[PDB]
């Protein structure tokens, strides 16, 4: 070839457990192994100078490593890290013929500026790690993909994010001083465990509807209404109760409406059999008994239509 | 178990020597004379003929310096 | 305020003389001119100054480059919305006499008023709607027992 050709790398990561997220602060952290391979004739040596195969650097980065032998190396970084970046079995080795590969085992912390709480708890979040070469594409390029391990490693016991899918890209973006560098990019989509929201919160919360709902049954309004006023109580405990489970981020979700529309028909409930009582009161049983019939009728049909609309403008 | 591969090199991997099969083929054989002022010798032993799944072949080595007689040694291993 | 993390920190030259500075930043800045009095209708303004370490004879802001957009958007909601921004260069005086320049980007903030409102002020609306129409009652002893009630949802909701 008469032009110069661009070293190609070879690259692969794998995600071991994920750690944490942030949902205020929008950002999530992992622990994963990273490995490179590249082909560099310039790095050759002779057995006869040193009386080795192999010839190796520990505990140090390709920047220091290439400030050492003053070679240009293939350097990298993560694109979102925050903060500094805890590294072990860092290791760099060559061989004779100019071979040379890279291993790291990480833990990082990355920003998510793309997180999206809206439909929470039903949400869908993806996961992207980034790893862009700090040279231009001039000098090194990404080549291709090396799987040494699950993308994506299992482990014992259950987990809050469940992995449904991954895949693996290699592109190119803008550089700075013009040119282009390449980018690894690995994608996680994840969703939460949905039985625990669900048995946690939900069925308890139609069990104080049903019972704020089942008293219109009776003809005698003081019984109706300090049965009421109790269960406003009751669902206001509840409320509070599963607070721990209601993240707060400054604006509203599903399960915030949802709440305010039960507490808003719960309070309707007690104001309702008060109006009942005094009508009772006056001497007019007859109109409450059709306000009885009414409620009874109404408030499920409202609470589907709720539940319908809700649908529509958040799943569809 | 078949008859495996034997050769000699050095630390960096320069070739010195090549096992050399008997007539009575049941061993495999090999000897070296030292020039330079200090050698490192290393001893290959591979049995990867093709890509058979053999399991447990089991072989006896035996070696020895400035020791000619190591086809019947009759003393236990001397030395260091 | 505090150490600041920067990534992609790199200077260039080039032969006819000309250089460029690039960072990506994450950094703590202090407020003093915060005011929450009328939480949560209150606005605030985030200023960022970047002043320059030289007098004004040596280096002096001359332009503003708009490189990006100065405010980005991002996937999802926020708890602060932005108004409206602006950027302005400065003087301001310098150790040693002589001055230095300063450059300044002012973000204008708010909250998210649909938030506060449904979560907070109908609840306690019909608490206190509660509170009032048991009044049409001639059964005194049931207003009394309605309004003790009530007392204590009222204090149970704003704990909650």
């Amino acid at each position: 070839s008469v032009f110069l050709e661009s070293d190609l790398v070879t690259v692969g990561l794998a995600v071991d457990q994920i750690v944490g997220v942030d949902q205020r602060s929008e950002n999530f952290s992992v622990v994963g192994t990273l490995k490179l391979s590249w082909h560099d004739p310039k790095l050759g040596f002779s057995p006869d100078q040193c009386g080795c195969t192999v010839k190796s650097f520990e505990d140090a980065s390709i920047r220091a490593v290439a400030g050492e032998i003053n070679l240009p190396l293939p350097s990298f970084s993560f694109y979102n890290q925050q903060g500094n970046r805890w590294s072990q079995n860092q290791v760099i080795f060559v061989t004779p013929d100019g071979r040379a590969s890279y291993f790291e085992r990480f833990t990082v912390t990355l920003q998510a500026p793309d997180f999206d709480f809206l439909a929470y708890p039903f949400d869908r979040q993806k996961f992207s790690i980034k790893v862009d070469l700090a040279v231009p594409t001039n000098m090194f390029i990404f080549n291709e993909i090396e799987r040494f391990q699950q993308v994506v490693g299992d482990q014992l016991g259950e987990e809050e994010w469940v992995v449904t899918s991954y895949s693996q890209e290699i592109t190119e973006v803008p550089f700075e001083r013009g040119s282009t560098n390449s980018r690894f990019t690995t994608t996680l989509l994840v969703k939460r465990n949905l039985e625990y929201y669900i048995l946690r919160i939900f069925v308890p919360l139609f069990l104080i509807i049903s019972v704020s709902w089942v008293i219109f049954f009776l003809k005698d309004y003081g019984r109706q209404l300090e049965v009421a006023s109790g269960n406003l109580l009751v669902f206001v405990a509840f409320n509070f109760t599963i607070s721990g489970d209601l993240p707060r981020l400054g604006y509203l979700t599903v399960l915030d409406r949802f709440m305010i529309v039960s507490f808003c028909l719960t309070a309707i409930v007690v104001l309702i059999s008060v109006c009942q009582k005094r009508l009772g009161a006056v001497g007019k049983q007859a109109v409450a008994a059709q306000i009885d019939t009414w409620v009874l009728v109404i408030y499920p049909l409202v609470y589907s239509l709720y539940i319908i609309w809700v649908y529509l403008r958040f799943f569809t | 178990a078949p008859l495996p591969r034997l050769r000699l090199t050095d630390s960096g991997g320069k070739p010195l020597a090549f096992g050399l099969i008997d007539q009575p083929g049941e061993s495999v054989e090999l000897n070296y004379t030292c020039d330079q002022d200090i050698c490192e010798l290393v001893v290959h032993v591979d049995g990867t003929d093709g890509q058979k799944d053999s399991g447990e072949a089991v072989y006896r080595l035996l070696v020895g310096i400035n020791a000619p007689n190591l086809r019947e040694s009759g003393q236990t291993p001397v030395g260091s």
